[PDB]
């Protein structure tokens, strides 16, 4: 038979499961809804783990249950009580005989023992992958302290230990590869020799490796706390979700750095050398799966100051055309082929982030939070399973490192660009238009001609690599 | 076959854009949404005794990508421009839209429709007068919804389909 | 993009999950914080067929050896792993195979032998031995370090292939 459970007015968690507390969806069960206290039985289940819940659960539940509310429930669920013993072991020890213990065993091995190592992982999970709940309250640091700190008994005594020694690690906070990176390219502008650094200048190659790095660093710094509850939408999205800002005004940055190199770029035969380079970057974000570093270039060829300039893209190769409108046709029908691409291709890579965003604000803005249900109000936790899945996938793409080799100088020149100036949105981007309409007037308008700017050759290197002893 | 009229929301973000949409191609009578879902974005409605399939893009979420706005943009034959009715900073960045739209399409006759969106309980501090006055010098329909009775969001899409057709 | 279910299994402290932190993120992990149960994800083109590897990384300490008959039920294919400075862990590994195959009620389970640790280089646990068990078991015996990466891929995408071909 199954194991008695203790009484549930002493033990909340053995209430018995019904349609006015749990409801699942049509081998583990998945849950639709429930109250807190079935969502934290079910978090820390005697029969099963289940580690994606718990990933789920932790990085959702504060739009259900505040942080300190969630420790005083699981402490209360680890505190089990006991059974008393049965006839047989009363009879035992009336004769002055050892009882057998058996069922008292059996709870402790079926039962106890499982759900308090289950509510230990949920902690561990919660101090690793988490830790800003503690950051951001020192006093919910003290009582997770003191809760494993007094954890006694030999049973759990190996992760009590263990979790606490993570615990202070936490408080006061390296890649290894199957070969070496490849060698940094250099065209005209030398090493050291920072002051000369421009698009046409530094190798087209490396400018899309070094660009694939700070990219790759950007996403990969982008933590779930920034996304959820919509944070990056509100109000106090500078204080929520910094990482995620300062990865968007670098993809912004670029794009319009690109458009700026074009339109400044005056005289026709130089801009088409302008235009073609950036294409050339385009072809290697490609072979590095920096979709990211695609879309920022198809964005700036698509602005209203780029995309008119007929002269410019009539003398682009065809071989670039296609290579562009591959691209472009990546984020055609909702980005049907980009996200396809996405699940097909070897990593690292680095995802495009707006479609996260998109896929997170809808899901939330929706579902409704809860499920009215026999006159309880249940919590919808489907509506945060769907979020997390989306978080789920964004941290999968998080972990493999790209093997390339930083080169301080192009990465700070990168870091540094500043396209806009101390202009406002508005004012650059009509001096942007507005130098578009100088270089090539609408028609009937004639096309003057411009002096040249450049005094360096404008002839690419290309963008297959090279490799010397 | 049938016409397939692409559609482009278009707004400030943070103050419930995203709804609008939703509660459109939404199982109307059950709360529900998959974005993710293929085609949680396509809907075969009947307007004026006409079948038509819509494809709507909103983008909602992605505001701070704001040099992408030109190629999304693109895309568009019709336009939703909406800004909240508490939040007066998202209607005065309704004209700033209209001059966007206006130059990615290359006309100054874009099929658009104002839309001003009840978000929350919050206090209006729009009033149907000055939003009804700024359409009117626009020479554009305005459409007043809410986020959370469905009120209104039929007629907002269905409005700018006819303005399309007339255009 | 097929989906792998991989569970990781073996004593205490002989580097499960510095192998699956080896190959998620390409990091060493030093520190030795036992498991209670963790769960990765990886994108990855094998043989030229882009899938996904969820991978559960279990607890060796026998304080939860009564807990394991519920990620027996679900994973797909086995890594056993033993130590090869530690004969204790591959004596355990015969325990492990067993509790395998009574769970999932079958004699054919995608499983490879891997023994760890190979860039220390005082060995307890000879090749040849741990071969003769593999063979005995009709399984390939890898040995890898999670420290310089050796092996590591090999482990985990022959598991894969063998899943594959079940
Ligand atoms: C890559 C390409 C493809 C086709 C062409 C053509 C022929 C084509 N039937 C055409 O008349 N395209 C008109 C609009 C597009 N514009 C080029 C362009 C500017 N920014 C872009 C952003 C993404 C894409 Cl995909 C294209 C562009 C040229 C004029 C001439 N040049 C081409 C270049
Ligand atoms: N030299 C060397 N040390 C290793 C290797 N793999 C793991 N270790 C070390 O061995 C210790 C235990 O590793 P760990 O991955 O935690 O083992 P585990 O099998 O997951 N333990 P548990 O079953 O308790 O979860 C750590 O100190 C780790 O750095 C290896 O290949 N070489
Ligand atoms: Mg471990
Ligand atoms: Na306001």
């Amino acid at each position: 038979g199954q194991m008695r459970l203790p009484s549930a007015d002493v033990y909340r968690f053995a209430e018995p499961d019904s349609e006015e507390n749990i409801i699942f969806e049509e081998g583990i069960p998945i849950i639709k809804a429930g109250t807190v206290i079935k969502l934290i039985e079910r978090l820390t289940y005697h029969m099963y783990a289940d580690p994606n819940f718990v990933r789920t659960f932790l990085t959702t539940y504060r739009s259900f249950c505040k942080p300190q509310e969630l420790l005083s429930l699981i402490i209360e669920r680890f505190e089990i009580p006991e059974p008393e013993p049965t006839e047989a072991d009363r009879i035992a020890i009336e004769n002055g005989d050892q009882p057998l213990s058996a069922e008292l065993k059996r709870f402790r091995k079926e039962y106890i023992q499982p759900v308090q190592l289950r509510v230990l992982n949920v902690c561990r999970h919660w101090v690793e992958h988490h830790f800003y709940d503690f950051e951001r309250d020192a006093y919910l640091l003290q009582r997770m302290e003191e809760f494993i700190g007094t954890v006694r008994g030999k049973a759990m005594k190996k992760w009590v230990e263990s979790i606490t020694k993570i615990i202070q690690r936490k408080k006061i906070a390296n890649i290894t590869f199957q070969s070496s990176p490849p060698t940094v390219e250099w065209h005209i502008s030398r090493p050291g020799h920072i002051e000369t650094f421009d698009l046409l200048t530094l190798h087209p190659i490396e400018i899309a490796r070094q660009l694939t790095l700070l990219e790759s660093d950007l996403y990969r710094a982008v933590q779930p706390s920034e996304l959820v509850g919509s944070v990056w939408t509100k109000e106090d999205k500078e204080i929520n979700s910094p990482n995620l800002l300062k990865m968007i005004r670098h993809t912004t940055n670029l794009t319009l750095w690109f458009e700026k190199c074009i339109v400044e770029t005056e005289n026709l035969e130089e801009r088409v050398a302008v235009v073609s380079r950036i294409i050339e970057i385009l072809q290697v974000f490609q072979e590095l799966n920096n979709f990211n570093g695609v879309l920022e270039v198809v964005s700036a060829m698509n602005s209203s100051p780029v995309y008119r300039l007929d002269h410019t893209f009539e003398q682009i190769p065809s071989r670039q055309k296609k290579i562009l409108e591959e691209a472009h046709e990546l984020s055609e029908d909702h980005y049907k082929k980009y996200l396809a691409k996405l699940r097909s291709i070897n990593p690292p890579c680095v995802p495009f982030f707006g479609i996260y965003l998109t896929n997170i604000l809808k899901t939330e803005e929706g579902n409704p939070e809860v499920l009215k249900r026999h006159g309880k109000e249940l919590i919808n936790f489907s509506k945060r399973r769907k979020v997390a899945e989306i978080t789920g996938e964004i941290q999968q793409y998080q972990n493999q490192p790209y093997c390339l080799r930083v080169e301080s100088d192009i990465k700070r020149f990168f870091e540094n660009l500043n396209p806009m100036g101390n202009s406002m949105e508005k004012e650059f981007t009509d001096y942007l238009f507005n130098k578009s309409l100088e270089i090539e007037p609408r028609n009937p308008k004639p096309l003057p001609r411009f002096p040249k700017k450049y005094s360096y050759p404008l002839k690419s290197p290309g963008v297959r690599p090279s490799n010397p002893r | 076959g049938m016409t397939e009229y692409k559609l482009v929301v278009v707004g400030a973000g943070g103050v419930g854009k995203s709804a609008l949409t939703i509660q459109l191609i939404q199982n109307h009578f059950v709360d529900e949404y998959d974005p993710t879902i293929e085609d949680s974005y396509r809907k075969q409605v009947v307007i004026d005794g006409e079948t038509c399939l819509l494809d709507i893009l909103d983008t909602a979420g992605q505001e701070e990508y704001s040099a992408m706005r030109d190629q999304y943009m693109r895309t568009g034959e019709g336009f939703l421009c909406v800004f909240a009715i508490n939040n007066t900073k998202s209607f005065e960045d309704i004209h700033q839209y209209r001059e966007q739209i206006k130059r990615v399409k290359d006309s100054d006759d874009v099929p658009m429709v104002l839309v001003g969106n009840k978000c929350d309980l919050a206090a209006r501090t729009v009033e149907s007068r000055q939003a009804q006055d700024l359409a009117r010098s626009y020479g554009i329909p305005y459409i007043e919804t809410s986020a959370k009775t469905r009120q209104g969001v039929e007629d907002a899409f269905y409005t700018l389909v006819r303005e399309i057709r007339q255009h």
